[PDB]
């Protein structure tokens, strides 16, 4: 019998998977239609591609959750297969951060962004944002092994810094600090300055600027706080403790709650985009 | 063994 | 191109390179700030053009790492409605009026004055269907001649429904408010009014600030944040 | 004065006499005569070729003599000579003035004429020993925007400007030899007879005038429109021509019978026509309305037999090949489409 | 004194423009119909030609 | 327009013209996107272009020839100063008197009519002590700047160059050259002796 935490998480995975696949396919097609002429489209093209690639592999997690750690893939897949989605999610986070950093540069200093604003700089920034996830993903590649149970047959995929305690502490500190503090601070500071400069001239004053900014920042923070706060505690705290088992029970709910943002992301672009219907008809 | 992600 | 012959692939390469040339050339036309200048000819158009500068007349000038292309179309002397749609995406409109011509009368008809002609032409330009979201700057030049003409001859001739102190400041404020009253949108279009004599030190700063605000608004709208 | 009043009365009674004489011969209508012809089937045209490359705003196009090449003019100072078969860009010519409104292609495939809104019309030599395209002659003398320009011969050209005047030029000398005047409103379009002996022009005052090249002065005047004239073109026979105005109505005229043959208009369209063209047989008419799509009409029955709805913006220019293998339609959003 | 000169020019134009012959509309209609019927044989647009000999046929390119 | 021979450009846009060498050596298109070499000497000679100085270098009689490729173009217009399909001409020398027609025959081994309809045969004449001049391109069209007397016609694998009216200025050596596919092969030299 499945536990109470598992069923609600499973339902969230199913719903978010379906809606995210549909929305990501639509956004990918729409932004790939007009990638050549518009600088803004290529920014969210990478967002849609990364989120779609992350969302495609969820049914593997669905199958592994519905049955008791069903892993019919062997030890070869345990090394690399999780790392694909693990990299894709962090790449999407970094892409959101770089979009938020581009908006501030658009608002401030509007003369430099006229003479020397080309697509090459945007492409380089997107490439760097994509590359930065590889550094975080590499320790996942190096530290994954497989365990066999000669008791009633089970297999278990999971990292095991045997006695590299210090390595695990260091990598956990680096991934938590970077991946949550840096984007959160970047978005909040850039958006605060954008609002405080946009609401200082009657020509540029508008109400739509607040409703998008606050929605994005609140959704990101609320929907990604629990997963990181529980995962980092699971990372420092030793397995030989009941609270570690409790964190292992809450892990599925935490990861599902974090994933929800994948489905949340393109609704903002679709709803708050100019002429989305006409753009879809054009393609 | 820390089953799963991380 | 397996099917292409020896002299057909070269044509494809030439077409591709012409495509590259045009793509390169088309990115240098979006980095210019386009201004369209309008007036009544005798309202001080030529003096303003000579002042802010260091068929159709095209002028180019640079100020604070920004390039401005000015189009003067006062010499066309043709129907306005047949070619105005060409200036559909102009960055800004500049309008020139002399406020010292209230007492002056047009040569064609002594009853009609130049002030009413300027007001009606401003009304026609402001409510155009191709300029729904185009910024307009208004320039009122030759304020001195107006201030020495306001004392010998009162402004009640031009405005019989005006009751004030018959001073320069009140008359200027009334004219400026009347000129702003021609707006019908007040949401996406804003009129900037300035006063300057023959000697000037800040008109270029005024137009630079206006175009900077326009560029900021356009950039905000482009990314969907606005 | 008394003389002015009496001369105005005399002019009015000449106009009345002319109207009476014109109405005297109005005994039958074209629709009654052509009411027995079987109607043409649904003309389904698909975009065989899509020509792209303009990064700016298109105004005019013209087909070639061999029905393989064509020329287009854009707002970024670009005149492009295409290749309609293999979709290749044969030539790209920069323009000194970016405000272009019309373009002309020589019947010998040697020269191209470009001008508009600058009082100057430039001629570029396509077949140059240097291998490039350079300006050969500049014609100036007009006090209004040039609206149309067309080639009479390899040495003769006719241009209509915005100062209510048409002018016949010689590239060899560069000076006008004939001036056509008489229009109160601005001239917007002109067309040439197949024999290159007479040409019609349309004005903004809803009036079309026929002019003789040899004598150099007007012959006949046609009226009936209620708004500005936009496009005009002769019938392939050369004894009739169709005019499309801004009031959402096209009319068919005649040279011998000075009356109205047919009028093309629809209730669901309240916007004018920008370009008008014919086919090889004169049975099919193409009218590019400014409602984001073109229209196809049966010239002998005033019936719609096809819609060329493939553009996302207003329609400006349209052309038909000399032998009528296919048609070409430019648009206001920097795209060309060849329909067949 | 340009009004009388312009009026003289206009009345001379009207004198010249009222010296043309006219024919019945049915004759012109019949001539146009005959031309259209005669030239309908060589109209690719009026009658869809087979794609074998079509120069603008929709190829794979 | 003129070419002074490496080589040099003066009086025309060198950046919009393809370049050939005439046997054939190498071919370089505009922008150096497509470069073709001769199978016999590939490896020892190299071709390079310098647009700013309008100079084409050949690291190693040789001739450099202009060309341009678009509809209605006339490639091999200017010849400067100075498996494989085989072209053969049986005729080697024919005495002739001005005022009578002359026929010269050039053969092939396959069908030179490409799917685009272009028959890539180039008849050109070389006067004694003079650089060769193009006479007929694509076997159906006449060149420019040359007398109208020369003509040509043919079909299948047999082509002929004809002179209707002959004068004293027609003495020279005639060549038929193929351009269907690379490398370019030349026919046997056909000399006319007065």
């Amino acid at each position: 019998t499945l536990r109470v935490p598992d069923i609600l998480a499973l339902v969230i995975f199913a719903v978010v998977f379906l809606v995210g696949v549909l929305g990501n396919a639509l956004v990918v097609w729409v932004t790939a239609f007009e990638a050549k002429r518009t600088i803004n489209a290529i920014w969210f093209l990478n967002l849609a591609v990364a989120d779609f690639l992350s969302c495609l592999a969820l049914p593997i997690l669905f199958t592994s959750i519905v049955q008791h750690h069903h892993w019919p893939f062997g030890g070869a897949a345990c090394s690399i297969l999780p790392s694909l989605i693990l990299l894709n999610m962090y790449a999407s986070i970094l892409l959101l951060a770089t979009i938020s950093a581009d908006r501030f540069l658009l608002v401030f200093k509007p003369i430099w962004c006229q003479n020397f604003r080309g697509a090459g700089l945007a492409w380089i920034a997107c490439a760097v944002a994509w590359g930065l996830a590889l550094l975080l993903t590499i320790p996942s590649f190096l530290y994954r092994v497989v365990r066999e149970e000669y008791f009633p047959p089970k297999v278990l995929c999971g990292v095991d810094y045997s006695h590299d305690k210090r390595r695990e502490r260091a990598v956990a500190i680096v991934r938590l600090v970077l991946g949550f503090l840096w984007p959160l601070l970047t978005l909040t500071i850039c958006y605060t300055f954008i609002l405080l400069r946009t609401w200082s001239r009657r020509a540029t004053r508008s109400t739509k600027t607040l409703k998008v900014v606050v929605a994005v920042v609140a959704s990101f923070f609320i929907f990604w706080l629990p997963y990181q706060v529980t995962g980092i505690m699971m990372s420092f705290l030793e397995p030989s403790s009941p609270t570690f088992l409790l964190l292992k029970k809450l892990d599925s709910l935490c990861v599902s709650f974090a994933y929800i943002n994948c489905c949340i992301n393109p609704i903002i672009y679709v709803v708050a985009g100019q002429g989305f219907q006409g753009r879809l008809r054009k393609s | 063994f820390k089953p799963x992600a991380x | 191109g397996c099917t292409l012959s020896a002299e057909d692939k070269a044509a494809v390469e030439r077409s591709k390179m012409i495509d590259r040339n045009l793509r390169e050339d088309g990115e240098k036309a979006a980095r210019e700030v386009k201004l369209l200048l309008l007036g009544a000819g005798e309202s001080g158009k030529s003096t303003i053009v000579k002042q802010m500068k260091i068929g159709i007349v095209e002028t180019h000038f640079t100020f604070k790492d920004l390039h401005f292309k000015m189009f003067d179309v006062g010499g066309q002397r043709s129907e306005r409605k047949k070619w105005i749609h060409c200036f559909e995406g102009v960055t800004a409109i500049i309008f020139c009026v002399a406020l010292s011509d209230y007492d002056l009368v047009l040569a064609e008809d002594e009853e009609m004055n130049r002030m009413h002609e300027s007001m009606k032409l401003f009304d026609s330009i402001c409510n155009n269907k191709w300029f729904t979201d185009t910024s307009i700057i208004l320039f009122l030049n030759k304020k001195d001649l107006f201030e020495e003409k306001i004392k010998k001859s009162p402004l009640t001739i031009c405005y019989p429904e005006y009751a004030g102190s018959n001073t320069y400041e009140e008359a200027a404020a009334y004219i400026q408010c009347q000129f702003e009253d021609l707006n019908k949108r007040k949401d996406t279009k804003e009129i900037y009014t300035h006063f300057t004599c023959a000697t000037d030190t800040k008109n270029v700063q005024f137009v630079f600030d206006a175009v900077t605000d326009v560029i900021i608004k356009n950039n905000l709208k482009d990314c969907g944040l606005f | 004065g008394s003389e002015l009043d009496q001369l105005r009365q005399e002019a009015e009674q000449l106009k009345n006499q002319i109207r009476d004489a014109r109405k005297a011969c109005a005994d039958a209508t074209l629709s009654q005569i052509t009411n027995n012809i079987d109607p043409v089937g649904r003309i389904q045209m698909r975009t065989r070729r899509t020509l792209r490359g303009h990064l700016a705003k298109i105004y005019a196009m013209h087909w070639g003599t061999d029905s393989r090449l064509l020329v287009s003019a854009s707002q970024d100072g670009k005149l492009i000579i295409w290749d309609s078969y293999t979709t290749n860009k044969v030539h790209a010519i920069p323009l000194r003035s970016s405000w272009v409104m019309t373009c002309a292609y020589a019947p010998s495939g040697n020269y191209v004429a470009c001008g508009g809104l600058d009082n100057i019309c430039s001629i570029y030599n396509l077949k140059t020993r240097e291998g490039n395209v350079r300006v050969s002659r500049e014609l100036a003398g007009h006090t209004g925007y040039l609206s149309c320009c067309r080639f009479l011969d390899d040495n003769q050209i006719v241009t209509s400007s915005g100062d209510t005047t048409c002018a016949l030029w010689d590239i060899e000398t560069g000076q006008q030899t004939t001036t056509f005047t008489g229009h109160t409103g601005d001239v917007m379009s002109l067309s040439l007879a197949p024999d290159t002996r007479l040409f019609v022009s349309g004005a903004c005052d809803a009036s079309a005038k026929l002019w003789d090249v040899r004598e150099g002065m007007c012959r006949q005047t046609f009226t009936g429109h209620e708004s500005d004239i936009n496009a005009i073109c002769f019938f392939p026979n050369g004894n009739a021509f169709a005019t499309g105005s801004d009031d959402a109505t096209c009319r068919l005229f005649d040279l011998r019978a000075d009356q109205e043959l047919m009028t093309y208009s629809h209730d669901n369209i309240i916007c004018g026509i920008t370009s008008v063209s014919f086919s090889k047989s004169g049975r099919l008419l193409l009218a590019g309305y400014d409602d984001f799509n073109c229209n196809v009409w049966d010239a002998l029955k005033a019936d719609r037999a096809g819609v060329l709805a493939g553009h996302d913006n207003r329609v400006s220019c349209l052309g038909v090949t000399d032998d009528g293998m296919a048609v070409a339609t430019g648009s206001w959003d920097s795209f060309l489409k060849i329909w067949n | 004194t340009a009004s009388i000169a312009q009026a003289r020019k206009l009345v001379e134009q009207l004198k010249m423009e009222a010296n043309i012959d006219r024919i019945k509309v049915s004759k012109a209609a019949a001539d146009l119909m005959a031309y259209c019927e005669a030239h309908a044989k060589e109209d690719p647009l009026l009658t869809p030609v087979p794609a074998s000999e079509n120069p603008f046929r929709e190829k794979k390119f | 327009v003129q070419l002074v021979e490496s080589c040099s450009a003066s009086g025309f846009a060198f950046s919009s013209f393809g370049m050939h060498w005439v046997e054939w050596v190498a071919y370089i298109s505009s922008g150096s996107g497509t470069i073709y070499y001769a199978d016999t000497v590939k490896g020892r000679f190299t071709i390079s272009r310098d647009d700013p100085k309008n100079t084409l270098f050949l690291q190693m009689m040789y001739y450099c020839v202009r060309s341009i490729y678009y509809y209605g173009s006339s490639p091999f217009d200017f010849w400067g100063q100075g498996s494989d399909i085989v072209m053969t001409q049986a005729t080697s020398s024919v005495p002739v008197t001005p005022g009578e027609s002359v026929s010269i025959s050039c053969r092939s081994s396959k069908s030179l009519l490409h799917s685009n309809g272009n028959t890539y045969l180039y008849w050109f004449l070389q006067r004694p002590g003079q650089s060769p001049q193009l006479l007929i391109y694509r076997m159906s069209n006449l060149a420019s700047g040359v007398p109208d007397r020369f003509s040509g016609s043919g079909s299948g694998t047999a082509f002929t160059l004809t002179i209707s009216r002959l004068e004293a200025e027609d003495v020279g050596v005639y060549y038929c050259m193929q351009h269907l596919e690379y490398p370019l092969t030349f026919g046997a030299g056909t000399k006319l002796e007065l």
